[PDB]
């Protein structure tokens, strides 16, 4: 397993200059991924946690922020955590990324939690970065690997009944949970339905009711969506991913429901700062910033 | 009705990595080239793959192929009568050559497939996809 050991030299790069890589083996690696996907089918596919606890949004392999993350946030198990997907793509250090919270995941099962974001699909991943990682410093077969892994992500997490997370968002199809917990796993992320616009769904105050996505797949939905969809299931607040906001967080229909961004600078190309929320026994929320054609003849 | 709450005391801003410290941008990616190759491994993936061996006699294997869309498939044009790959009789038209001698020709370059073709000798050994009934 060498749990200790991977983690020690994965938290060992954290007074250097960011971008300095670890590099673990591919057996270490594959280890990770096979006991992490046991874990997460040991779990089920909707979450049912507890405060206190402390939610993250999207990192896209910025291991470093990560790091800085947990840093102030406190290092697990110091705090109980739940992201909201896309740990891989578009950065430089997804590797990194994912093989520490699947080691934290691995060592702390039942105070360590990791959602399935859009990018956490192959049909993504092997376009916006994480396959080339993959066959740069491994080979494709450890890819295919992570993709076993990440077909096995919880979705959505429900925290005290009353707060209800997801990466992307709500779907027209979402009547009642029960329609989340008959999925089964392991399973692809389909270019439609229940589980896509879960993973794709953004709010968009501009749109009475539900409208087209400007990203090619899933929906957008208004406010009055939000405001019924908590009503009809007894919830407080939708806290979601998967949208970069420049102050790290971002409300929506008024507290009912919120946008968390974890990658400062997202890619290089944003100023904006990160941000987590901390949610105590007594379901108070604070908010944590982290500003910086041919032819042959054979 | 709500049993949550919310923060009106101060939020903490915890300081990170600058753009000069920490650059987090990534210029390697590549979502054209890498959407092109994903294509053609989408369509093996639905493809009957069977294994396939041909000793070369003097005419060489008998196959004439055609690149097919950059990140381009090698698929059979023509199976020459009397040579290796028709007397096999396993290789027939618009069959997709997927790997030969254990090299993946899926979403490769017109250079790459020819080095491959051309380094290729005796028992040859291939992977041949073919569109499901
Ligand atoms: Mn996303
Ligand atoms: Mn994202």
């Amino acid at each position: 397993l060498n749990l200790d050991s991977i983690i020690g030299r994965l938290l060992e790069v954290q007074g250097s200059r960011p971008g300095k890589n670890v590099q673990l083996t591919e057996n270490e690696i594959r280890g990770l991924c096979l006991k992490s996907r046991e874990i997460f089918l040991s779990q089920p596919i909707l979450l049912e946690l507890e405060a206190p606890l402390k939610i993250c949004g999207d990192i896209h392999g910025q291991y470093y922020d990560l790091l800085r993350l947990f840093e102030y946030g406190g290092f697990p198990p110091e705090s109980n955590y739940l992201f909201l997907g896309d740990y891989v793509d578009r950065g430089k250090q997804s590797l990194e990324t994912i093989c520490l919270l699947l080691a934290y995941k691995i060592k702390y099962p039942e105070n360590f939690f990791l959602l399935r974001g859009n990018h956490e699909c192959a049909s993504i991943n092997r376009i916006y970065g994480f396959y080339d990682e993959c066959k740069r410093r491994y080979n494709i077969k450890l890819w295919k690997t992570f993709t076993d892994c990440f077909n096995c992500l919880p979705i959505a997490a429900i925290v005290d009944e009353k707060i209800f997370c997801c990466h992307g968002g709500l779907s027209p199809d979402l009547q009642s949970m029960e329609q989340i917990r008959r999925i089964m796993r392991p399973t692809d992320v389909p270019d439609q339905g229940l589980l896509c616009d879960l993973l794709w769904s953004d709010p968009d105050k501009d749109v009475q009711g539900w409208g087209e996505n400007d990203r090619g797949v899933s929906f957008t939905f208004g406010a009055e969506v939000v405001a019924k969809f908590l009503h009809k299931h007894d919830l407080d607040l939708i806290c979601r991913a998967h949208q970069v906001v420049e102050d790290g967080y971002e409300f929506f229909a008024k507290r009912q429901l919120v946008t968390l961004f974890s990658a400062p600078n997202y890619c290089g190309e944003f100023d904006n700062a990160g941000a987590m929320m901390s949610v105590d026994e007594t379901l108070m929320c604070s908010f944590q910033i982290l500003k910086p054609q041919f032819e042959m003849d054979i | 009705n709500r049993k949550i709450k919310f923060s009106s005391a101060p939020i903490k801003v915890f300081n990170t990595y600058s753009n000069e410290d920490y650059d987090r941008r990534n210029d390697e990616v590549d979502p054209v080239a890498a959407s092109a190759e994903y294509e053609l491994e989408k369509r093996v993936e639905k493809l009957e793959l069977f294994p396939v061996e041909l000793e070369k006699d003097e005419d060489g294997l008998g196959i004439s192929i055609i690149g097919m869309g950059e990140k381009l498939g090698i698929f059979v044009k023509t199976v020459t009568e009397g040579g290796a790959a028709q007397r096999d009789g396993r290789i027939q038209v618009n069959d997709q050559i997927v790997e030969v001698d254990g090299i993946s020709l899926v979403g490769v370059t017109q250079n790459f497939a020819a080095t491959v073709l051309r380094n290729t000798k005796g028992n040859v050994r291939f992977v041949i996809g073919r569109e499901k009934p």
